[PDB]
């Protein structure tokens, strides 16, 4: 009953967890780095009838 | 003191700069390599193979073998790679010797004088 | 344990269950989404078409209904204590990517009409009877994998 | 379970009779969309139309009859024993009827939404779009052969 | 895309390992079963337990910022519509409340086994029960929210016009509610059947 | 268009909100019947715009004075808008305002060719095609100087690269060349840029209707050369904007027409365009289709196309309200129903 | 004008080449790679120099 | 290495305790910077409301609290000879407070722009601003909840 | 099974026959979806020209009637308990056939739809089209050529 | 190889003990140029508050001081003959620290960014931003005390 | 089977052989659409020139050749019982003979593509033309080249 | 098969004869496609620069003949029973010289269309044109330079 | 036992990949400095033989490649031991992967250089400088390549 000597079940089991993880993790630092600031309402535009 | 901003920047790039110039020797050698074993594998791909058999034939062979080497040589070798040498050992001037005690830039100088410019054109 | 029933097939199974209706719940949810971009769409012109134009809404819920039917009536046989072969296994998994994947087709394909058919009922009345004979092919889309879903856990169970 | 007989042998079968279904209704969701988004956006001006413009939406509705055909007989011909050769073989049919569909939906989407802008445009364009369209269909057909003949081939000479 | 290339370098690796395998004639050493049986069911029936309860949660703040963003983006000209429209908030957030339960009542299915109890029949069903069921509900609840979040959008938008567009457009977000209804009432039958650890 | 809602839900509540203000139909035939300009403001007032023209007195106000005020409210509303925007939207209104960035380089190398005067083409410049480096670029007195201060440092840059070189503009004249194909480029970026960088729907309903803006064009630039035969063809197949239902097969046709009823028979080619020109004025029937289109733009709900549609049509919105103001202070109340509305 | 120098150094590169290979040196033949044959190549070589003098006479008259 | 107890067993426990606040933390870093661009936004031009519309920052403060509580917790409940039901009941509380955290955060930081970029507009939003950060805080409550009866149920009947 | 007959070889010839119609239907889909996208912009202009412009969908269609006389050939050639190397060399005749179609597929949709574009103005253009399109043609036919010479050394002097 | 220090637990020490710095770094970097580019766009205009809107880069470094600390502290328990268990709890205090920490930069990057832009434009915004950016300094504080508890739990009663 | 001839050894013969046309198939496939979709553009202006600018497809039908050439030489050297060394050697050489074609068929359909809409107006472009695509289809030639010394290397003194 | 002559063995020896001339051609493709749309688009206004701007063409030439230079050499080392070493040394080479030949031909590419284009007006520009290729042609014959030594290295003293 | 058959696998890609991942970061280093000189040197002919250098100090990044590649073959062998293999592929990594980010660097510096230079000659030592600092990252690639092949064979048993 003994499966692939290097791949032991608590290997796969390790990897399969790590992989959902960082699946988690990617997606989150793709949402995260995503963001962008709403530069107009920061920066003094010149503009005469803006202000 | 008040210059010691600029002492410790002088002294960090100081020694860093030497090793970095010492490390940067060594392309001395890698232009060595480069030139040599590159004129080695033109030398081999064209002259020999220009004998051939040796034949009749052979001597048209050997004939355009030497013009494509002669052609290779002179263009490829002595014009690329012989300026990109002569352009290496002039960064040697560039940064290696010269950051050493070029301590700045001058006024040029450059007198009221004609020079017979622009014979023709302008 | 007898070799054609090992261990493991309860998770060939489950898969197969849970892929129909989670996938199912899919593509209900993006028919009907888009089917609600349509109708919110079409509301402020014309609101007195809003009720009319409900029916990819609930023909979405109809393709939802399919596809707990199909979940439903694969989870109710598996048990601990049963005999439960690997070709039941791949049978229920079989059913569930059926379902599913053919209910998430029926969604998409009912969205994208109900989407369009709807931003383009407000202009002119006469299009609500080809909106919902487009709706009714699309749907019928997804009755097919259904009798397919059905008649694999009929013949996987025997 | 003989080796010519696995226990997972019946999982390539599963899977042909799913990906035969899967894959014509995917192909006949996007004929059906493309198509109904062309007659719901030609239809407004020329709602005269739309029963005739409706036949690309029948005709991609012919590839799912064509998917529901072949995942029913596929679905006949497994069994807890069966073959592994029975599994490639179904696996084949099924995967075949699916692709061979899904590409004339994909062709039956396209070519469906340019005739159906067309047909308001020209009303004797119909008759060539209708040609266009049979000669897609025929793909579905070409595949439905393969499976059915695959199916065919897939109990008679196993032990 | 260099992500998409990857994808299909992957994929050719394992075409490519699994030729290989069965090419020398061990293609049998590579079993999904075997893999299924050596792993410890609990292992099935937390990730369960936990993605069950943390897609459901997912799907439901999607679905609120998405109806919470346009609520708020029609409120600015139309302040009366907050108080007629959190439902829309309440109907995106029971989702999140169907993974809670479900969560608390999976968590009931488990308990230890014994050495030889472990890897057992009912051992592993319950295992894969929890696993499946799980990822059924925290899946569903989570495209529940989706569909919810962009119906209470429009609602929102909708409500700025009128409020009777509102009352109509409500059923929309309640059959889209009623999906994850049923992804909990599915999830819930699946898992009735497996009994704890024990 | 499930992400659209992470960086732009609450911008476009706020588009649909002031789409919910825009004047229906009903409130347009209130303003019609108005009997002088100071009751269209107090009728005006019980709509959205309220007591922004309050600020004035009843005897200073006039049609211009109506159209300022209308467009500034208009141009607060998308500068902020704008200013809460992230993003591609931010790149997407930023385009918009390159759009009439366009107009304002022009007409001020207007007033560089012949150096008479500045700072009233500032006040003239209207603000929403306005840019932070333009008072810079005002200063600059000789053409070449204001060529390379708008060649960098201002957005205009890939267009005057892109077919312009600094002495050709000389030559060129401000409205019939070099207006037109800044508009051209124009058009065919902003077109690449909707195809590069925008999510469905919004993809369709903006290459439709900026496809429809090339087509206007295209219509008015082969209807306004047959009266001045020094326009070349091949040029004018430069001048063309490349892009809409027209390209290929009628823009080359178009491009070699040389009179009205040439410009008839590849213009009526198209389907949505037979008795657009024959019966009444391009103008009214342009600005009817482009109603239209918006009114579809605002049927799509997740689609950053309704930043377009709304300003498109809150621009003919005011332009509505000015074509009545002047049809009542004129007096021409006869041709006062020529607005036109689709809410 | 351009097969003028080309030539030039042509022949004195094939002259001594071939002096080279007709003195049967170890840095040109005696290896087994190498050709061997050195007064084949030799002669050659020469034939190689005396068309190379061919094309130097057949430039330089046009000065 | 017990069979009940395998040398990698503390994986998961570890895994589960460093997941509980990475997830929260990035959540909780993504409600916070989405929120302060808002407040940057929104009191630049009206800075009287700058004391008021920081609370969406508190509550993403509040989701870092849940994920730092569930790995405290787990850290207390972490050793070397634990059972694999041990460590996978941490992993399992920290995957679900991490995901629902992260969540939160997410929600709390977008509504909380969307919102406070509205109340630069409408002063009385802010009731529904506050009501519907509670509405997304409770969600990262639940988590934490789910990760507490885990962890308090994970040393039941360990061997 | 034996060695050169394992019980995983009808494996590749199964998923040949398959591929064999599958590729050459989906290049057939893409060449008639182009070439009506084609026919439904011109024929809309000079409907008389729908006869002639019609061809490019008909080589398209000969494309999958390759794929159907490859696949059936295969099938036909199919069976439990062949040699492995049988397998093999269909699943060979199966994708080469199946992607040279597919690449002459490509190639007949792209040039039908310029041809078409083009011949909506110059009708002489017509000839060059079509030749053009033959040569796009015999592609596949040198796919279905290999195909078939692969074919014939599947059957005999084989174990 | 004893079977509770396996040869390879250095990996797990190892890695950890590098993320630590490594993703406290990311986070840190990120936030320092996007900090910086705020800076250097808002100092331009006034200069004034130079050493006044310098903060967010202080506490940026801040976050990798905790990654300095974090790792040196894991250094001082990372050995040859460490067990499994103490290998993955560095490991995990490792990940957390440096997830959290480059969570905590990306949000002091935005944060500060976007405090600089409108804080050129008001006085009265620094103060939020103190506020926020602390907020979003903190996550990254207590993913130092998680790292810190785990290290802590990685030294007692190891076999 | 033996060690130096087993059984999977006919796999890359097989793949050899199918890849040898297949890529040079696509190669064919892409030129030839892509110099038809130039001459249908620029020769509905210039008629006269469609049988001069056809040429670029000829050479892609000749590069299709080159594949064919090696898939039947290939062909002619398959067996059940084939060594190894053959499979890969066949295997290199298709795939050698392939990606040159693709390669030289991309070339020609690029340069003939920009060729063809020069030279409509000017004529002396078309010298340049053979001379660019004689040097762009001799990587055809010098893949079949390859092709040829690998096959025929193929079956001498191997057992 | 013994240790150090696998069966094996002759796969990195055969795909390395190949993927030197694959990946030759495809550089020199490149090349030759985006010079020849360079001296097309320049050489339309100026035809008389034809024979002159054709340069890189011949250049990427010479890169294929790079690679076919080494695939030929390497075919004749590739042996039956060849040492694994050996087919690792001629895999490298193949390597070392296609992905360098396909690096050359990419910057000769960009290199001659750009000053193709820019010879159209400036005349003298020539030779720096002429030298930039030499530079960027001096990247595949360092390439021939390492398969080729690589090649001489691989047979020599093997067991 | 530490000598597999598989140890001069190793050896052989780091000796390939040390020309490869050179040759392509040099190639684009020459690619866009070409482009750029080009581009510039029509409008100013003259000054086409000092915005050359870019070309010239990019590919050295491509000798670099090729003298390590050359001195690691000349390490090779059918009974190395699995270190040695390791160790070169890990000095070709090193050379090859630090001359592609220096030809990158180089690339688009030069790039901005010959841009900056059609305008003004002053620049010219300015972008030296910065493309100095750019070649010398594929100087210390090359430092790090001859160390590790240097005890590549230090004490190989």
């Amino acid at each position: 009953d003994i499966l692939s000597s290097i791949w032991t079940e608590g290997l796969l089991m390790c990897l399969i967890v790590s992989a959902l993880l960082l699946f988690i993790l990617i997606v989150a630092l793709s949402w995260i780095s995503n963001l962008d600031i709403t530069y107009g309402a920061l920066e003094k535009s010149t503009n005469p009838i803006k202000k | 003191g008040d210059i010691m901003i600029h002492q410790v920047i002088h002294t960090i790039e100081f020694c860093l700069n030497c090793v970095s110039h010492t490390a940067s020797y060594l392309r001395l050698w890698a232009l060595s390599l480069a030139h040599a074993q590159l004129s080695s594998v033109l030398w081999t791909m064209t002259i020999q193979i220009a004998f051939g058999f040796r034949g009749f034939v052979g001597v048209f062979m050997t004939v355009a073998l030497f013009a494509m080497w002669f052609a290779l040589t002179c263009a490829v070798l002595v014009l690329m790679e012989g300026t990109s040498a002569m352009l290496h050992s002039l960064r040697l001037h560039w940064v290696e010797s010269m950051s050493k005690f070029f301590v700045g830039e001058g006024l040029p100088y450059e007198p009221f004088a004609f020079e017979y410019k622009d014979m023709e054109v302008a | 344990s007898n070799i054609y029933a090992p261990l493991y097939a309860p998770f060939f199974g489950f898969a197969g269950c849970a892929a129909a209706m989670v996938l199912s719940c899919l593509g209900a949810a993006i028919g009907t989404a888009k089917s609600g971009i349509g109708i919110a769409g079409i509301g402020t012109f014309k609101p007195e078409l809003i009720m009319k134009s409900l029916i990819p809404v609930v023909m979405s819920g109809i393709l939802a209904i399919y596809g707990l039917v199909v979940a439903v009536l694969i989870a109710g046989n598996l048990s601990p204590t049963e005999d439960y072969t690997l070709f039941n296994g791949f049978m229920h998994l079989s059913c569930g990517l059926c379902v599913g994947f053919a209910c998430l087709s029926s969604g998409y394909a009912i969205g994208m009409v109900g989407d369009v058919g709807v931003r383009k009922y407000m202009h002119q009345p006469r299009l609500f009877v080809g909106i919902v004979l487009i709706l009714i092919f699309s749907e019928v889309l997804g009755l097919y994998g259904m009798i397919v879903a059905l008649i694999l856990n009929t013949r996987g169970s025997e | 379970m003989t080796e010519l007989c696995p226990v997972y042998a019946p999982f390539f079968g599963a899977i042909g009779c799913a990906s035969a279904i899967i894959f014509t209704s995917l192909g006949a969701a996007y004929g059906t969309a493309k198509s109904g988004v062309g007659i719901c956006a030609t239809c407004v001006l020329r709602p005269d139309l739309l029963f005739k413009n409706i036949v690309p939406v029948i005709m991609a509705g012919i590839i799912a009859i064509y998917g529901l055909v072949v995942s029913v007989l596929v679905c006949y011909s497994l069994g807890q024993k069966q073959a592994l050769y029975t599994g490639f073989i179904q696996l084949g049919a099924g995967l075949s009827v699916g692709l061979s569909g899904l590409a004339a939906g994909f062709a039956i989407g396209i070519v469906g939404d340019a005739g159906v802008r067309g047909s308001s445009q020209q009303p004797r364009l119909f008759v060539g779009m209708i040609l266009i369209l049979i000669f897609a269909e025929v793909l579905g057909l070409y595949g439905l052969i393969v499976a059915l003949l695959l199916n065919s081939r897939a109990t008679q000479d196993v032990v | 895309s260099f992500s998409h290339f990857l994808y299909y370098l992957v994929l050719i690796v394992v075409i490519v390992y699994g030729l290989y395998k069965l090419f020398t004639g061990h293609g049998s050493d590579i079993n999904f079963g075997k893999f299924l049986l050596r792993t410890s069911p609990y292992m099935w029936a937390n990730l369960g337990i936990a993605l069950c309860v943390g897609l459901s949660v997912v799907g439901a703040a999607w679905g609120i910022f998405i109806t919470g963003s346009s609520m708020i983006g029609a409120g600015v000209r139309a302040p009366r519509i907050t108080t007629k429209n959190l439902i829309s908030i309440i109907f995106c957030e029971v989702v999140a409340i169907y993974g809670l339960i479900i969560a608390i009542v999976f968590s009931s299915k488990l308990t230890v086994a014994t050495a030889e109890n472990m890897y057992s029949k009912s051992n592993l069903y319950t295992g894969y029960s929890l696993f499946w069921a799980g990822i059924t509900v925290g899946a569903s609840n989570l495209i529940c929210g989706i569909a919810v979040g962009i119906t209470g959008a429009t609602a929102a938008i909708s409500d700025a016009a009128d409020s009777a567009l509102f009352v109509k457009i409500l059923v929309i977000e309640i059959f889209g509610s009623i999906l994850g209804l049923l992804g909990l009432i599915v999830g819930l039958l699946m898992a009735g059947k497996a009994s704890e650890f024990q | 268009g499930v992400y659209f809602n992470i960086d732009n839900g609450f911008i476009e509540g706020v588009v649909r909100g002031y789409r919910n203000g825009l004047l229906s139909n009903n409130q347009y035939i209130n303003l019609t019947q108005c009997d002088t300009l100071e009751d269209l403001k107090l009728q005006l007032s019980s709509t959205d715009y309220g007591n922004f023209l309050s600020s004035v007195s009843s005897e200073s106000l006039t049609t211009s004075l109506i159209q300022e005020y209308a467009s500034s409210k208009l141009y607060h509303e998308f500068n902020y808008i704008r200013d809460q925007s992230s993003g591609s939207t931010r790149k997407f209104m930023d385009y918009i305002t390159y759009g009439y960035m366009i107009d304002n380089v022009a007409l001020m190398i207007t007033g560089t060719i012949h150096d008479r005067d500045k700072g009233e083409i500032l006040q003239r410049c209207h603000p929403l095609g306005w840019f932070d480096t333009l008072p810079t670029l005002s200063v600059a007195t000789d053409l070449e100087s204001l060529y390379e201060t708008v060649l960098v440092d201002t957005p205009l840059a890939p267009y005057f690269k892109n077919c312009f070189d600094t002495a050709e503009e000389l030559d060129d004249m401000n409205i019939e060349i070099i207006r037109n194909k800044l508009y051209k480029a124009y058009l065919e970026d902003f077109y690449n840029f909707v195809t590069e960088e925008i999510p469905e729907p919004a993809k369709e309903c903006m290459q439709t209707l900026l496809g429809f803006e090339a087509d206007r064009r295209s219509i008015n630039i082969a209807l306004n050369s047959l009266q001045s035969s020094d326009i070349d063809p091949d040029l004018k197949s430069d001048l063309l904007p490349n892009i809409g239902k027209l390209y290929p097969l009628a823009t080359f046709h178009l491009a070699q027409a040389q009179d009205f009823e040439g410009v008839r028979a590849a213009l009526a080619n198209v389907y949505e365009y037979r008795g657009f020109l024959e019966t009444g004025n391009l103008e009214d029937h342009f600005y009817q289709l482009e109603m239209e289109l918006c009114r579809d733009a605002f049927t799509q709900q997740f689609a950053i196309s309704t930043v377009w549609a709304w300003m498109k049509s809150k621009e003919q919105e005011v332009r509505n309200i000015t074509w009545i103001a002047e049809c009542i202070a004129q007096n021409q109340r006869e041709r006062i129903n020529n607005y036109i509305s689709v809410y | 004008w351009c097969c003028t120098v080309l030539s030039a150094f042509g022949v004195v590169i094939l002259s001594v080449i071939a002096h080279l290979f007709n003195t049967n040196h170890e840095s040109f033949v005696g290896s087994i790679n190498d050709p061997e044959d050195g007064p084949a190549v030799a002669h050659t070589v020469y034939l190689a120099a005396l068309v190379y003098l061919v094309f130097f006479v057949f430039c330089g008259f046009q000065v």
